[PDB]
RNA sequence: AUACAGUGAAACUGCGAAAAAUCAGUUAUCGUUUAUUUGAUAGUUCCUUUACUACAUGGUAUAACUGUGGUAA
RNA sequence: UUGAUGAUUCAUAAUAACUUUUCGAAUCGCAUGGCCUUGUGCUGGCGAUGGUUCAUUCAAAUUUCUGCCCUAUCAACUUUCGAUGGUAGGAUAGUGGCCUACCAUGGUUUCAACGGG
């Protein structure tokens, strides 16, 4: 029960008692992740105290990407989706410009699929291929063109892959992590050290060669035609003196 | 603590519509002038499902208004059907709400309608039974029976139309479906006068041949009031059932008509009956109303039930009625009428029969008409009150003797002309009755066991026996002769009843070595019949005899370990008597404290005396056993029923007609007679 | 010397007051379990076979040299012999409950394994005043239909899962083939 | 779970051969061991056609660390044994036909080999040894030079 | 409701109570544990089986309980 | 004709055995459905627990290097009872003198080792 120094993006009131809370095991980090208690507490304001989030965890409402899910500390990370089926609501969290966790309200013909970046691909038991993605769904059966650090297309009524963006230099990708954090783009240069701390390069409407390590970046798809959507103008961090003076 | 987690079926069986005492709703009653706008606006703030969001987006033009509402009734009500049959679960209870304050709204323009929207949420409620969730049906229900408190007034003459549209949910072969649309109909009931109410039931009878349920739950509900109480519509509603029946109708009515009476009796049960009560005496006197008659006696107005008793039985001499006059006397308090009931059910037929039932039901008293029966003019009847309780066969015994006696002289000559497997079958059939009727019959039973010289004849041959110096002479040649246990109950009846010793005396130590089979009963019976005639003819053997005869598996297991001791620490007889009855404790196998605590005992005395040919007598006699005793003819059966599917008007109609089944015919009773049988052959795979 | 004997044959016990001190004497030196000889400890009853098994001092404690303090001495009946004494052998006491199990109660009335035994349960009497209430304890590991469904569920659903994994290891066979092809 | 101390052992297991004993031992983290104490038995297998067979252990003749483990007849791993000979005589027979290396058909006919252990039977659970057959032979041989 | 059925004392069980010295970081665990959560995960236990078999499912060994006491608490 | 790593004796498959033995469901609440060989016959759902292995997760563990006061009228310290390395073993969740044997005699330091508050 340690706590009252949370990860930051979270956005808890200060003046809310003293303690934070735990996140659990689950298929995300500690500080990359975002619990439902925060979530429904003071991200969106559904219920108001913590035993009543429980209360709507515990009376079968929501879903993280596909089952209930009916636990408090259940750290739904990144990229998943919350359909809510009350509410109509598909709440995919996604990042945003400044760090936080920004959410949308998904359709449902986007939010029947989930996608993620693959950690490893391996051979498990039996001589069986299966790889991995980041929120720990270790799948069976890829198509064994699936690269390190790409992204496979989940299907999430079962757990197949639909499709996957075999990334090379030049196709769609999204950030996470770091301090370059909800940026787009793919093509300026692809560096390849050894040992880490290398990026495929940024281009953007402005052009921003930027970089960060490669940990730090994950995969869409195409130029101009992504898998998913982003919020509030798919987010660019311009430059808020230059909105203050063009608006 | 809450939340229980109900189950499906414990939602459903703990819901109940009712949709007035569904208590305040004040959602609807503020009307904005339009009503519909009312509960639509909201409905829209409180419920945001996606299609509903999209009809009111495809609507909310035309909503508001109640002159653009009933200008543009046709789209509204084409949308609301689309959604509906479209029922995704979360958009069901605004949909089916908004219908039932249309149908409000609109009144009697709603005619033209209503035959799509009960057969569309028809549809609904079958997808709610695969839809396996309770607040849907509960919205449905809901949803139906405001469509009938607002169309009322309207559906007068189309209640045959509306149960044609309704047969899918009162017969569906589902049992809640039934009860839901059943109160709902109920309802509708509690309405429209009484000779559309007649014309209608009149015209819902021939639907009989779950409907028989369903129209049970609608009638029940129908009258049953809110608590403790009858409804308003019960004294009108009784006489419309109760004149639709009485020949008018078909032949499962007066069961449904019964069950009806027995759920309301059951229900009110305190004052409300007196109300309904005299109108049915009423209806009912205007002559199966005995069918009637015993669902109005079983549920526990005895002056008008003698008089219209009196009148049946009068208009019926000018069975069911077995049954009905056996309920009477199970029921009633009155002497008069019981007294003048005995002579009228003797006046009756299948006297013997309505005396097996009525002892079976209360053994109350008045044995002296059983004698006039026996006098007017059996086997079976005797037989069970010969084999039956202390106090019934302490009754039994005085019309024993006291039955036709010309009659038992004239079986007496026909068992004296002797004939002698059937032969002796007709035989135990005149002997289990002339056993009540000396030295005569004792000569002749004598003859009839040297003629015979199967077991069940044996047992006949006994039960002569216990019928009966002479008779100790006649023992001793029947000694001289000599199922089983009825045998060893004749030899104490006979020992009960010196140079006989010297006759006989081999005897005892033989019968001790047969005290060892597999029945505790044959072997009590054997036990007191070589006490007996080792008295008439010690201390070890009485003790055994009492102790063989959780708390009295101890007591048992310490009394077989006391009486082992005292035989271990001690004639031939009593040593083959005390082996045989240890293999009787052994082989017994039915409580193993005392199957533990023979074999425990029994490794400590001598062995070899007929130990180890005891011992492979019990490993041996799994090798071949079976039984065969006799056979008779067939005949018919399956009549006398007034009831089918109730309470336990039921399982008292399956017992009533049990024991007509078994009093029933001439081979029946012939089977039934031989159906009395001895101990068991038995106790295999253990020993 | 208080001595609580218990028959377990029966089930039961009883305390005695001892004197003789050169019994004392005996009752001195003994291991847990040695033979003491019931004519010989008492003039009351003959003849046994007793076993201690431990005894309890002032304020009661648990080598197996025994000491002088032992005031209260546990015996317990191995060898019975005749003697009816009104407090070991003549007292009978009850089981409390009876079998549990199915196979328990299917040796405790000895019943032919094709019974289905369901009746022979071992009921037990109360009533508040008006009343009456019997009680039926329970017959676990019996076969109730439940138990034989879950059995048939689970080897289906072994079977349906093999059936799906073979499935997919052939599709992801024919997506290698056509990668071949390519 | 997994704490630190300063300084501290236990005691070895040090296992002799005759009346085998296996004593299982408590792991922090799964796989429970097992000390053998005063086993007498081993699996013994072939390097070169590939054969195993639990085979009884007659003695170490050598230790390559402490000269005091062959008078205790100590079995650790890596040391030098003498197991039977007969089931790998056996299946030589049986399989290649011959009925009888030259300095393994000169061990065969004196009785008993030379061979390696390869577990660590004070805290595996059972011991394996392996023929010595090529080099190892030849510098094995040099050591039993060494012993003499 | 003649196995029990919702109610629940007590008890068994399951789980959890673990002054380069300190450290603030940084690197690896291709040098270990990986409990809990999450995702995939397994047809093989008898066939010297017809004088054909525990699997429609077999065994103890005890708490709470009942009983005898000690004791000064 | 083969997965990944900067890197494998990695992952994994097969081979010949040994298994004091592992697991491969003797469990539980709800509904009771479809079939026809109407037999207590065949099948059947929702999901609580337990278990094999792998991944993820947190948690623990060492280990790398950058960083703190005053000192030479404080310059030698440590191999004893391993002080410094090698080789094999004991052990241990584990590398590693952490200990046990044999070999080598080292290591730290005046830039302040070692000691003093």
């Amino acid at each position: 029960l340690k706590r009252l120094a949370a990860p930051h993006h979270w956005l808890l009131d200060k003046l809310s008692g003293c303690y934070a809370p735990r996140p659990s095991a689950g298929p995300h980090k500690l500080r990359e992740s975002l619990p439902l208690i925060v979530f429904l507490r003071n991200r969106l304001k559904y219920a108001l105290n913590g035993r009543e989030v429980k209360a709507i965890l515990m009376q079968r409402h929501v879903k993280v990407d596909g089952k209930v899910r009916t636990d408090t500390t259940y750290p739904a990370g990144f990229m998943d989706v919350i359909t809510l089926d009350a509410t109509n609501e598909n709440f995919r969290l996604v990042y945003d410009v400044k760090g936080r966790f920004a959410v949308h309200r998904i359709t449902d013909e986007e939010a029947s699929y989930k996608l993620g970046k693959v950690k490893k691909v391996q051979l498990g038991k039996k001589g069986v291929p299966y790889v991995v993605t980041h929120d720990g769904r270790t799948i069976r059966y890829p198509d064994p063109n699936i690269k390190v650090n790409d992204t496979v297309k989940i299907d999430l009524a079962s757990g197949k892959i639909t499709d996957f963006i075999k990334f090379d230099a030049g196709k769609l990708v999204y950030v996470t992590g770091g301090r370059n954090l909800g940026r787009i783009g793919t093509i300026v240069h692809k560096e390849r050290h050894d040992g880490g701390f290398d990026l495929v390069h940024i281009k953007d409407s402005l052009d921003n060669t930027f970089v960060t390590r490669l940990n730090n970046v994950f995969v869409i798809g195409e130029q101009g035609k992504p898998y998913i959507s982003l919020p509030k103008g798919k987010g660019i961090k311009l430059s808020i003196a230059e909105e203050r003076d063009r608006r | 603590k809450r939340y229980r987690y109900s189950s499906f079926k414990a939602r459903i069986d703990d819901l109940k519509i009712e949709p007035a005492r569904n208590l305040e709703k004040r959602v609807h009653d503020y009307v904005e002038s339009s009503h519909f706008l009312a509960s639509f606006d909201q409905w829209k703030e409180i419920n945001l499902s996606a299609k509903f969001t999209e009809f009111a987006a495809e609507i909310e033009h035309d909503v508001q208004t109640l002159p653009q509402i009933l200008y543009h009734d046709k789209k509204i009500f084409n949308s609301l059907v689309s959604f509906i049959n479209f029922h995704d679960e979360f958009s069901l209870q605004p949909l089916l709400d908004l219908l039932a304050q249309f149908c409000h709204d609109l009144g009697p323009d709603f005619l033209k309608f209503y035959e799509e929207a009960i057969k569309t949420l028809i549809n609904l409620l079958d997808a709610a039974i695969e839809f396996e969730s309770s607040n849907v049906f509960e919205w449905g229900f809901n949803c139906l029976a405001y469509i009938f408190k607002y169309l009322s007034k309207f559906l007068v003459k189309k209640l045959v139309l509306t149960c044609d549209l309704l047969i899918p949910l009162l017969s569906h072969s589902k049992e809640y479906l039934s009860r839901f649309s059943a109160e709902a109909l109920s309802f509708l009931v509690r309405k429209c006068p009484v000779s559309n109410l007649r014309e209608f039931v009149r015209s819902v009878f021939e639907k009989l041949e779950l409907y028989e349920g369903l129209l049970i739950l609608f009638t029940e509900s129908m009258t049953s009031t809110q608590e403790t109480l009858h409804s308003k519509a019960k004294a009108i509603m009784s006489v419309l059932l109760h004149e639709a029946l009485t020949k008018s109708s078909p032949e499962r009515s007066v069961s449904l008509l019964s069950d009806i009476w027995m759920n309301i009796s059951k229900y009110a049960s305190i004052e409300s009956l007196l109300p309904v009560y005299e109108v049915m005496y009423q209806d009912f006197n205007d002559s199966r109303i005995l069918k009637v008659l015993t669902t109005i006696v079983f549920s526990e107005i005895p002056d008008w039930n003698k008089i219209t008793i009196l009148i049946e039985r009068i208009m019926s001499q000018s069975l069911s009625q077995d049954k009905v006059a056996f309920l009477f006397a199970l029921f009633i308090r009155n002497s008069d009428v019981k007294t003048l009931t005995l002579f009228h059910q003797k006046l009756f037929n299948y006297a013997l029969t309505n005396i097996s039932d009525c002892f079976l039901e209360f053994f109350q008293f008045a044995l002296r008409l059983s004698y006039e029966r026996v006098f007017s003019f059996f086997l079976q009847l005797f037989l069970k009150k010969n084999w039956q309780s202390q106090g019934k066969k302490i009754a039994l015994f005085f019309l024993e003797v006291d039955d036709k006696p010309e009659l038992q002289k004239v079986r007496e000559v026909n068992f004296p002309e002797e004939f002698i497997d059937f032969f002796v079958t007709a035989e135990i059939n005149d002997s289990n009755d002339l056993f009540e009727i000396a030295i005569i019959f004792k000569y002749s039973k004598l003859q009839n066991t040297e003629i015979i010289i199967e077991r069940i004849f044996s047992t006949f041959a006994s039960p002569d026996n216990f019928t009966k110096g002479t008779l100790l002479k006649i023992y001793r040649k029947e000694d001289d002769a000599s199922l089983k246990t009825i045998l060893d109950n004749y030899e104490n009846y006979k020992e009960s009843l010196g140079w006989n010793k010297l006759v006989s005396n081999p005897s005892e130590s033989l019968k001790g070595l047969m005290s060892h089979y597999p029945s505790l009963l044959l072997s009590l019976t054997d036990n007191f019949m070589l006490p007996d005639g080792k008295i008439r003819y010690t201390l070890m053997i009485l003790q055994g005899m009492q102790v063989p005869d959780m708390v009295i598996e101890e007591i048992p297991l310490t009394l077989q370990n006391a009486r082992d001791l005292t035989i271990r620490i001690k004639t031939k007889t009593d040593k083959l008597v005390s082996s045989f009855f240890l293999k009787y404790l052994f082989g017994l196998l039915t409580v193993r404290f005392s199957p533990v605590w023979t074999g425990v005992f029994d490794t400590l005395p001598n062995v070899y005396t007929k130990d180890e040919a005891l011992v492979w007598k019990l490993v041996l006699s799994f090798i071949k056993l079976p039984d065969e005793n006799q056979n008779l003819d067939y005949y018919q059966p399956l009549l006398e029923d007034g009831a089918n599917k109730v309470l336990w008007d039921s399982s008292v109609v399956r017992l009533r007609d049990t024991i007509d089944t078994f009093s029933h015919i001439w081979s029946k009773y012939s089977t039934q007679n031989t159906s009395i049988i001895s101990t068991t052959i038995e106790r295999r795979g253990n020993t | 010397m208080k001595l609580n004997i218990s028959y377990p044959v029966n089930g039961s016990q009883k305390t005695f007051e001892i004197d003789d001190e050169h019994r004392i004497r005996v009752f001195f030196d003994k291991r847990i379990g040695q033979e003491v000889d019931g004519e010989a400890v008492g003039d009351e009853f003959k003849g046994y076979v007793f076993k201690i098994s431990g005894g309890n001092d002032k304020q009661g404690f648990p080598g197996a040299i025994v000491g002088p303090d032992l005031a209260v001495l546990a015996l317990v009946i191995v060898k019975k012999g005749e003697q009816e004494l009104e407090g070991l052998t003549d007292t009978t006491v009850p089981k409390r409950l009876g079998p549990k199990r199915a196979n328990n109660i299917r040796k405790f009335f000895g019943l032919s394994k094709e019974d289905d035994v369901r009746d022979f349960v071992i009921r037990r009497e109360v009533t508040k005043g008006e009343k009456t209430y019997t009680k039926a304890p329970k017959i676990q590991r019996l076969v109730t239909p439940q138990r034989l469904q879950r059995k048939r569920h689970q080897r289906a659903l072994k079977v349906r899962n093999a059936q799906a994994q073979r499935e997919a290891a052939a599709e992801y066979a024919q997506l290698l083939a056509k990668r071949l092809s390519e | 779970r997994k704490k630190r101390k300063f300084e501290l052992g236990r005691q070895p297991a040090n296992t002799k051969i005759g009346a085998k004993r296996i004593h299982s031992v408590r792991t922090r983290g799964g796989n429970k061991k097992y000390r053998a104490l005063r086993i007498e038995t081993g699996n013994f297998s072939w390097a070169s056609e590939g054969i195993s067979k639990k085979t009884r252990i007659a003695g170490v003749v050598y230790h390559p660390s402490n000269n005091e483990l062959v008078r205790t007849n100590t079995l650790t791993k890596a040391a030098i044994v003498q197991i039977d000979a007969t089931p790998f005589r056996q299946w030589f027979e049986a399989h290649y036909g011959q009925t009888l290396e030259s300095s393994v058909e000169s061990q065969f006919s004196a009785g008993r080999l030379y061979a390696c252990i390869s577990s660590r039977p004070g805290q595996s659970g059972r011991c394996d040894g392996y023929i010595l057959e090529g080099e190892e032979l030849a510098f094995y041989l040099r050591r039993l030079t060494a012993k003499k």
